[PDB]
């Protein structure tokens, strides 16, 4: 009918409302998902030595701490 | 009411009065017609160009009113070259061609 | 020599789609933000839709920033931000982009009624939205696998198709879609398969569209459109002045609508930028995208979906498509219409002292008006130190500055009009006469052409500033020089009231009266006689008279004589000049008199003397008016003396008849058209009473007991002279007054028994307001339709122009007189007049030339044909004319203000449907409709039907709802069978032989017919004498030639019927099918030359076809125009009228004419 | 004044073109170049060339005419002037 507010209630109610178990389903696979790249990245020697080029440049004076790591674990 | 030289509309450049000196009066297309069955076109064009729509020919004019010099120097209506943008403002291109 | 590459004066103008790249070649900035202004410092926000960086400095000469103020510099952009400090009007003129992330459908070529973009991929309407909301996916260059190019699928299917093939198969959804399809799209491969097609099936189903569509085709492929450009990548913005957000007092804002629309498409468009990054679920980016597409809709045509609202305002906010359109489409040069300088206005006054050359003009309009010439005089000459001073001198108003304007005043026309403008008489220049006052002072013989009353009616004057303006109001739009409308040769400056009043009561005559028998010398001593108080006015009287007739070669000769005439008819003969008998004034004077004496002076003496002696009729009218004491009492009204008597038996009639009815001799039916007929012969009796005892019955003695001659009572003096009033309100002031009608149309069976002289009871006067509140709603409502006929006129014609001097063809139309059922309802000499002979006319016997071939018939050929006795002359007509875009002069006519033969380059369209349209007020089938009718073409409810063919014809088959008629012609082929309803009582007889056009049943005929069957003269001829019945029945003069232009007009199209050049059914110009068939006729192929069939187009259709796409843009549907335009790369070269007007250049005709022409010709040439 | 045109018409046929010769005339009386062929009455310029036309003494062959000799009254004083931007080579 046009009037895009119709094709839009329409085409968004197909997708089916989550179970309170499938929202945890997905969420676990995102965990994974991201683990997953992290894993991937910690696996590049270039992007270990980029990290250290980058942390001499942090007590060089050359950047600000806040430009590089949001913190570790703690 | 009399008007010689007034204000003038912002949106289209147009006579108009602002300070209760009475914008001029309104020539329509009846009264183009009635221009078009005697033979004067300078009467027409002065009308519907210097005399109202062209924000050059208005000033071209005056000074030459003054100076001695009954001429026009009439140039483009700005209601028209107005309309060239609004037709160039959706999709459509329009050129004036050759020379 | 080189063209050139900067501004010089162009010609045509060409319209086309616009590429990204093009449109990118517009803007000088994108803007990437929906900021306006920075909302405390009011300053644009950069990169915005107001910007100084991309569009324009706020204020002249500066920069935004602040560093570079001065005018020196100029083309300087600002180091910290640039801007390039120019003045401010170049904010008026850049433009600007936005680059979308999707593609976007251009509302304008999917929602056009013929949807562009369906029917150039040969593809529905509701499946390419269907597609555009991504609501299904279509197919696009499908290679051999399992599906159609265009076919659309859904989604299982498309996911199936897509397992089965994973390649060499390609599927879209959206704009990107539609964009993909379009570019694919190969026009020329296309054109070719299509051609073959055409040719093998044969149905009208099929060729009708195939047609059509194969037409678009091949024309957007030598436009030079890529259709691709459907889809838009960049959108352009307007530039910021012309959608201004300009502040008002108390500090508040105001802005175009466009600005609330623009700020939306970069918001979504923006987002779905973002969102394209931020890796979107479809479900989003999808309803983002169609958010974008309602979006740019809107902003371009608001209306086509949902019609979105302004912010806080229901008022759905205008868009670009309704700033173009209107009412009617551009208001840029419709209805109404543009304000104009130097110009005024006010209530006008009589100033009978005035030539009819000038008009009074109150001062302090002259001085506002005249302002800068005041000005430039007031230095030429010393009075005024500078500029300033001479301000500073005109507004203190110093004494010195009168004289002054008295001389810028003298030589230099002024333009006069009044509100409802119509013919071209609606203006005339006038040489202003400074007069105190605030009043306009308009001479008295001009109120006539104006139709201008004194009751309150306003005046506006406009001051002609260019000399060939002052030249074209002296020698064209001023008074003296049009005498005679243009519609018919008459004068329209025939004296009106009081001076007709005048003259009658001048020569007119008493049966006694002071110094009724002498005899006097001349003129002079009569007048002596009469001013002394020695003899009367009025008195039959010799007096020795010297007359003149110029009827020698060129030479006025001379002759003297004691005429038998009266004292004022004497007085009179000193107005007449020269040549005139003394015949013309030596009759009563009425007022159809004395317009011939006008007349017949302009057809002899020219125009000079006829103006002079117009003024004079004028001033002498007044004067002697005012002598006569003419006045109106109570006791000038005589009602007869046997009225109560006629009423008393009138009313024995209607009592016999209703005794006849409570018996039941008559029924109730006859009985009401009994009752009231016997009260109609009776109003009849005593019109017919009072006319003859108010007429006549002065009865006076003269040496002997009685006579009587006509009444020398006020009110009748009145009414014969045919100054004011006529029988029928005459009869309404005595005797008594009509019979009303009730408002369902039927007439009241009890009359007005009274009258105004006498009192109306209540009842008589309830019943009478009905007739009053139709005649205004009648006048008020026809008076609109009359403006709307012109209007259609005027569009239909137009740009017929005077252009060739002979077009050199015999052909013409036969002039008879009308000679309805009786004796001449209408001359042959009135038919004839001012007209053209196309071919040398006999005396009875031949060998003897009397006119010439084609000659100008004037008075002296017209009194020469009349001598003899031929009833028959066949007149060149602007139907027939040969020459093409445009008619010839010689096959025109003389008619106009003045008597000579046409001018070449007089604009005859214009005044044509002008001369139609301002009498259509005092119409009323029957009436103004009818005349509608008729121009329109429209077949009638009821119509006849005219033999095809002519041979013998005869009844054939039976009843199936038509029982066919089969003719059989002698020598040639049978085969013509007509399905005709027997159901309708026929004519035609079943044994006879009819020839084609003749009357196979009754009833009125389409005029379709009459061109085919019976020819185009036929059907000319046909229009003319019917129009001309309608005006002429209310009493309206309009000569035939203008109806004969506006018929021209009809026919301008045709149908071609053979081939050999171009399309088969093509309806196209006679003008150029003719031009081309000529062409063709000699070189090219020897003769292919393709036969076309003459065809009638009503007013208002063929109005339609107009080349000129300006034009058409301008009184059609604007969208539908420049869409079909803007497709097919249309080139509107002007060489029109209304298209010139829009783009403010001189007129393609009149004074302009020579311009063109000039103009024309150095086109298409080295 | 003058009241009607007509005898100006007779001359040129037109009137159209009779507008068009009396506005050249009347702009070379009113820009100073010329003076009038005729007495003067105070009429204005518009008038002027109208009064030019009835007499016969001024219409677009003669204009024409005239500016074409000038075109030569002005090329003789200019040729040495001219001549000598021979610096072109
Ligand atoms: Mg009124
Ligand atoms: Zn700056
Ligand atoms: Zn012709």
């Amino acid at each position: 009918t046009t009037d895009p507010v119709r094709m839009y209630m329409r085409e968004m109610g197909t997708v089916e409302l989550l179970t309170r178990e499938g929202e945890i389903d997905i969420a676990k696979r995102i965990e994974d998902g991201i683990n997953q790249v992290q894993c991937s990245v910690a696996e590049y020697p270039e992007a270990i030595t980029y990290l250290l080029e980058q942390y001499d440049r942090v007590e060089a004076e050359e950047a600000r701490l806040s430009d590089l790591i949001t913190g570790f674990v703690d | 009411h009399a008007r010689s030289t007034g204000s003038y509309s912002l949106v289209t450049q147009q006579p108009l009065g602002g300070k209760a000196q009475f914008g001029g009066q309104r020539f329509g297309e009846m009264e183009v017609w009635a221009l078009e069955a005697y033979g004067a076109a300078y009467t027409l064009q002065e009308m519907l160009t210097v005399k109202s729509d062209d924000v050059n020919g208005r000033t071209k004019m005056y000074k030459n009113i003054v100076d001695g010099n009954h001429q026009m120097e009439p140039g483009m209506p700005e209601s028209f070259n107005v309309l060239l943008k609004e037709i160039r403002s959706l999709g459509i291109n329009i050129e004036l061609e050759d020379e | 020599l080189k063209a050139q590459t900067k501004t010089e004066e162009f010609d045509a103008i060409k319209i086309a789609l616009a590429s990204p790249d093009m449109i990118r070649s517009w803007s000088f900035g994108e803007v990437k933000k929906p900021e306006t202004i920075n909302y405390r410092t009011f300053k644009p926000e950069r990169d915005g839709l107001f910007c100084a960086r991309i569009f324009g400095p706020v204020k002249d000469y500066e920069c935004l920033c602040g560093k570079y103020k001065r005018l020196k510099h100029r083309g300087v952009i600002c180091e910290k931000c640039g801007v390039e400090v120019t003045q401010t009007k170049v904010r008026r003129e850049r433009m600007g982009h936005i680059e979308l992330a999707s593609p976007t459908a251009h509302i304008w070529f999917l929602k056009s009624l013929p949807s562009r973009i369906g029917l150039l991929l040969d593809m529905p309407l509701r499946d390419i939205e269907r597609v555009l909301y991504f609501e299904s996916y279509v197919v696009i260059e499908g290679g051999m696998t399992n599906l159609e190019r265009q076919q659309i699928l859904t989604e299982e299917q498309y996911l199936d198709a897509l397992e089965e093939f994973g390649d060499e198969f390609d599927a879209k959804m959206g704009a990107e879609a539609i964009q993909a399809l379009l570019k694919s799209m190969d026009l020329e491969q296309e054109c070719e398969q299509l051609r073959e097609e055409l040719n093998e099936t044969n149905s009208e189903t099929k060729r009708k569209k195939l047609t059509k569509r194969i037409k678009l085709l091949e024309a957007f492929v030598q436009s030079g459109n890529k259709p691709e450009w459907m889809i838009l990548t960049v959108l352009p913005v307007l530039p910021p002045d012309l959608r201004p957000l300009v502040p008002l007092d108390g500090g508040r804002f105001a802005t175009s609508d466009l600005n609330d629309l623009y700020r939306r498409v970069i918001n979504r468009n923006n987002r779905l930028k973002r969102l394209l990054d931020l890796a979107a679920p479809d479900i989003i980016v999808r309803n983002e995208k169609r958010m974008l597409q309602e979006a740019v809709d809107a902003l371009l045509d608001n209306g086509r979906r949902g019609r979105a609202i302004t912010g806080s305002n229901k008022r759905p906010l205008k868009s670009l498509a309704d700033m173009i359109k209107g009412k009617q489409g551009r208001f840029r040069q419709n209805l109404l219409g543009k304000r104009v300088d130097y110009s005024g206005r006010s209530v006008i006054t009589v100033g009978p002292y005035l030539r009819l050359h000038q008009c009074g003009l109150p001062k302090k309009m002259a001085l506002e008006l005249f302002k800068p010439f005041i000005y430039g005089k007031l230095e030429l000459r010393g009075l005024a130190t500078t500029i300033k001073a001479a301000k500073k001198m005109v507004e203190r108003e110093e004494a010195v500055v009168w004289d002054i304007l008295d001389e810028v005043i003298r030589e230099h026309p002024v333009l006069l009009n009044r509100a409802p403008t119509l013919h071209r008489l609606g203006i005339q220049a006038f040489e202003p006469v400074l007069i105190e006052g605030k009043a306009i002072q308009l001479h008295p013989l001009v109120c006539a052409a104006y139709n201008a009353d004194f009751d309150g009616d306003q005046m506006a004057v406009h001051v002609p500033l260019t000399l060939e303006a002052q030249l074209e109001a002296r020698a064209l739009m001023m008074s003296t020089n049009n005498i005679l409308s243009p519609a018919n040769g008459e004068p329209i400056i025939v004296p009106s009231q009081d001076v007709v009043l005048g003259l009658y009561y001048m020569t007119r005559d008493c049966v006694n009266a002071k110094g009724e028998g002498m005899v006097l010398t001349g003129p002079k001593e009569a007048e002596r006689l009469y001013r002394s108080g020695l003899a009367s006015l009025h008195a039959r009287v010799k007096v020795r008279i010297t007359e003149y007739e110029k009827d020698a070669n060129g030479e006025l000769v001379a002759k003297t004589s004691l005429k038998d005439t009266t004292v004022g008819r004497a007085i009179l003969w000193m107005i007449v000049p020269k040549g005139l008998p003394y015949s013309i004034v030596n009759q009563a004077l009425g007022k159809k008199a004395i317009s011939k004496m006008l007349n017949t002076c302009y057809r002899i003496l020219g125009l000079k003397p006829t103006v002079i002696f117009a003024d004079q009729i004028m001033y002498t009218g007044f004067a002697y008016a005012a002598r006569s004491g003419a006045s109106v009492g109570i006791d000038d009204m005589v009602i007869p003396e046997k009225k109560h008597e006629i009423i008393s038996e009138a009313e024995a009639e209607v009592a016999e008849i209703q005794e006849q009815f409570q018996s039941g001799l008559v029924t109730a039916g006859e009985r009401y058209n009994k009752v009231i007929d016997i009260w109609a012969a009776a109003n009849d009796r005593v019109s017919k009473a009072m006319m003859d005892n108010l007429q006549t019955e002065t009865v006076i003695n003269r040496d002997g007991q009685e006579e009587k001659q006509v009444s020398f009572n006020s009110i009748y003096m009145m009414a014969d002279s045919g100054a004011r009033g006529s029988a029928a309100q005459i009869r309404q002031l005595a005797g008594m007054r009509g019979l009303m009608a009730k408002p369902d149309g039927s007439i009241i069976e009890t009359p007005i028994t009274a009258n105004f002289r006498e009192g109306l009871n209540v009842l008589q006067y309830f019943i009478s307001t009905h007739g009053a509140r139709k005649g205004l709603a009648d006048t008020a409502l026809k008076t609109a339709n009359s403006g709307y006929l012109t209007r259609r006129l005027v569009d239909v014609a137009q740009d017929l122009v005077v252009t060739e001097d002979d077009c050199g063809t015999h052909e013409g139309i036969m002039m008879t007189p009308v000679i309805e059922g009786g004796d001449v309802k209408e001359p042959l000499r009135d038919r004839v007049l001012g007209r053209v002979t196309a071919e040398d006319v006999l005396k009875p016997g031949t060998a003897d030339i009397l006119v010439p071939r084609n000659t100008l018939l004037h008075e002296q050929w017209c009194d020469l044909l009349e001598e003899n006795s031929v009833d028959a002359v066949k007149v060149r007509s602007v139907v027939s004319c040969d020459t093409d875009f445009g008619v010839c002069a010689h096959c025109y006519g003389r008619d106009l203000a003045r008597g000579h033969i046409i001018n070449k380059g007089e604009a005859i369209g214009v005044i044509a449907a002008q001369s139609i349209g301002e009498p259509g007020t005092q119409l009323t089938t029957g009436g103004l409709p009818r005349v509608a009718d008729l121009f329109e073409a429209r077949r009638p409810k009821e119509p006849a039907i005219l033999a095809e063919i002519s041979g013998i014809v005869s009844f054939g088959k039976e009843t199936k709802g038509k029982r066919r008629l089969v003719i059989t012609p002698v020598d040639g082929s049978d085969p013509y069978e007509e399905m005709i309803p027997k159901w309708r009582q026929l004519n035609v007889f079943e044994g006879e032989r009819v020839e084609r056009g003749d009357v196979i049943s009754d009833g009125p005929e389409a005029p379709h017919d009459i061109l085919r069957l019976r020819g185009v003269h036929a059907v000319t001829r046909y229009i003319v004498n019917e129009v001309q019945d309608v005006y002429r029945l209310q009493g309206v003069k309009i000569n035939d030639k203008h109806i004969e232009v506006i018929v021209r007009q009809m026919l301008r199209k045709a149908t071609i019927v053979n081939a050999g050049s171009s399309d088969f059914l093509e309806g196209e110009q006679v003008e150029y099918s003719r031009v081309k068939i000529a062409n063709r006729e000699l070189e090219a192929n020897g003769k292919v030359g393709a036969t076309y069939s003459r065809d009638l187009l009503g007013i208002t259709k063929a109005s339609l076809a107009t080349e000129s796409f300006i034009s058409a843009a301008s009184f059609q549907e604007t969208t539908r125009v420049l869409t079909e335009a803007a497709v097919a790369g249309k080139r509107d070269e002007l060489r029109g009228l209304k298209e010139n007007v829009i783009v403010g250049r001189l007129i393609p005709a009149g004074t302009g004419y020579a311009y063109h022409q000039d103009r024309m010709r150095r086109r298409a040439a080295g | 004044a003058r009241v009607t045109v007509q005898d100006a018409v007779e001359k040129i046929g037109n009137r159209f073109d009779l507008v068009l010769v009396a506005a050249r005339r009347a702009r070379q009386m009113q820009v100073g170049g010329k003076d009038p062929l005729v007495p003067e009455e105070n009429d204005k310029t518009t008038v002027i060339a109208l009064r030019e036309i009835e007499e016969g003494l001024i219409n677009n062959q003669i204009l024409d005419v005239r500016e074409r000799q000038e075109q030569q009254e002005q090329e003789a004083a200019e040729l040495q002037a001219v001549t000598a931007i021979a610096e072109g080579r």
